[PDB]
């Protein structure tokens, strides 16, 4: 008993009171504010919600029983919030959680905001340990939720919603099935992009996209198609996943030249918060593209303390690579073949063995003039003299190297082609950037003036001085 | 009735006016200045 | 604000002023001296 009295009290009171005005304060200010105005995104206080969501979630019975039926209700809301603080100081509160709205005068008469009292209950009911809120009951409580979801007017809703249809995935993510998911996730994506622009477009595509690769159909006939490809709002976090999921696509279709770029950005995009849970996989991928993508080397050295444990397979990797030999890239494989298998990337580095053969070819042709082909298969341990020819040719055609062989002989000599600076590719390299240092200027100028504002401050001289200019010169032309 | 019909028309309007107004504000100011 | 949250996968079980060359590791496979090849393969010959 004396433990628990100086430890236990405090936390009841105090997160209460800085509750008052972290959430209660916010609903209040988003009813006359979002519901109030249509300052939309500005008084709808997504970041209210993004802030009130973080900090909860590292963090019910008062809060389900608000009434707001007639004004002398709405008020009481208020005084309910300490009668019922006084009550839990004094006596022990407690399924019985969802009626309430029904119950208790409770007639918000915003739908933005009873989306957000129903959905704070679904977020701790979701966190409730791993019971999941008894499992479907919390699933119940979202389909309570899409219940509301069918309600209508959607100037707030839709925004408000968004995160309640992001949060009901994960509700299946962490459970059953998730075709009928994609099922309602397709019907509900015609049900906006429809309503003119909505938005949405942005969340749904990411649902949707998030477990379709995962069940591992790599359909794309509607991404290249997609009309909600542009949402152009996404408040520079949509944008980046969705990147990123465009990127694996393309890469996974032998198509490694727009990977690299878009993908890039995707992970440049990422915020700087301490979490690397995402940019760890990103980075993995945007080496391993590289690495295919011809023979980029990728070695721009990442030894940050975050991701220095999580990449030592693949450091040991690119050793091997970047080399000509070929032992090397085999006695990696066999060695970590099950730790890439978890990772789901075995299938790309399967076929890297073509980027090391072409490597090694091209160290050859670059350092040596005129080598036999009785040491080339030596070299780079091919076991057999006679299919180096056919390597060689295959190189020769794609333009790896314009180096001759002489087959009756066997040695082969390459020709010498120097002086790059007389051809006219420097002149494209610097054009390739010029246009991008003209585009940035252009960029950073069109968004200077938007700041300036509230200049109605504009007067030359005076107003009065006229008059005693006049005079005054009326005074002197009299003498 | 047909009011839902309207209803889009109208509102798809109004959704367009807003932009215009907003890169007409700015323009407005540079000029005066 | 700096709402800054990703859901999945979270890993990993939780300097240098010279610019990196590759180089340098290259010849981390092994010659860890310069000294120890030239003296033990002078002697051969």
């Amino acid at each position: 008993p004396p433990g628990g009295g100086e430890q236990e009290p405090p936390p009841p009171p105090a997160p209460q009171d800085v509750e008052m005005k972290e959430e209660a304060a916010t609903g209040g200010g988003s009813t006359g504010e979002a519901d109030g105005k249509t300052a939309a995104a500005a008084a709808e206080h997504s970041q209210r919600e993004l802030d009130t969501v973080t900090l909860e979630d590292i963090k019910e019975p008062r809060f389900v029983l608000r009434a707001l039926r007639m004004l002398p209700s709405t008020s009481r809301r208020l005084n309910h919030y300490v009668l019922y603080k006084a009550v839990q100081g004094f006596f022990t509160s407690n399924l019985p959680f969802l009626e309430e709205p029904m119950d208790t005068e409770a007639d918000l008469q915003f739908r933005p905001r009873t989306g957000k009292a129903a959905s704070t209950p679904l977020l701790p009911e979701v966190e409730a340990y791993l019971q999941l809120l008894v499992v479907i009951f919390m699933m119940n409580s979202k389909r309570y939720k899409e219940a509301q979801k069918i309600s209508d007017n959607r100037r707030a809703l839709d925004l408000v919603a968004a995160k309640c249809y992001y949060y009901h995935a994960r509700v299946y993510e962490f459970l059953d099935k998730l075709d009928v998911v994609r099922s309602f996730l397709h019907a509900r994506l015609r049900t906006a992009t429809l309503r003119h622009d909505a938005d949405g477009q942005a969340t749904l595509l990411n649902l949707l996209l998030r477990n379709y690769l995962h069940y591992s159909l790599y359909d794309q006939a509607e991404k290249l198609v997609s009309k909600s490809v542009f949402p152009e709002q996404a408040n520079n976090n949509e944008w980046a996943r969705y990147l990123y999921y465009t990127g694996r696509i393309k890469a996974i279709q032998l198509e490694y030249s727009e990977a690299r770029r878009t993908m890039t950005n995707a992970l440049r995009k990422a915020p700087q918060h301490t979490a690397v849970g995402f940019k760890q996989t990103v980075h993995k991928l945007l080496i391993v593209v590289e690495l295919l993508l011809g023979e980029i080397p990728d070695r721009l050295q990442f030894r940050q303390p975050s991701l220095k444990r999580s990449l030592m397979p693949y450091f040991l990797l690119t050793q091997a690579v970047r080399t000509g030999n070929l032992a090397k890239f085999n006695q990696v494989l066999d060695q970590f073949g099950e730790k890439f298998q978890a990772d789901g990337t075995y299938t790309l580095i399967i076929r890297l063995r073509h980027n090391v053969i072409k490597t090694g070819v091209r160290m050859i042709s670059l350092s040596y003039s005129r080598i036999s082909l009785a040491d080339i298969a030596q070299k780079l341990q091919l076991d057999s003299p006679e299919d180096a020819e056919f390597i060689v040719a295959k190189a020769i055609r794609d333009g790896v190297i314009e180096a001759s062989i002489n087959h009756e002989k066997g040695y082969v000599q390459s020709k010498e082609m120097i002086d790059i600076y007389s051809t006219r590719e420097p002149q494209l390299a610097f054009h390739q950037r010029i246009s991008f240092c003209l585009d940035i200027h252009n960029m950073s100028v069109k968004a200077m003036r938007f700041p300036p504002k509230s200049y109605n401050k504009d007067l030359e001289s005076a107003e009065e001085r006229r008059e005693r200019e006049q005079q005054d010169l009326e005074f002197a032309k009299e003498m | 009735g047909l009011r839902q019909y309207y209803l889009s028309k109208i509102e798809e309007l109004q959704l367009i006016v807003n932009d215009k107004s907003q890169n007409l504000r700015r323009l407005q100011a540079q000029r005066n200045e | 604000m700096s709402e800054k949250k990703q859901p999945v996968d979270l890993g990993l079980l939780e300097e240098d002023n010279w610019d990196d060359d590759n180089v340098e590791d290259d010849f981390s496979n092994q010659l860890r001296a310069e000294l120890e090849k030239h003296g033990y393969k002078m002697e051969t010959s």
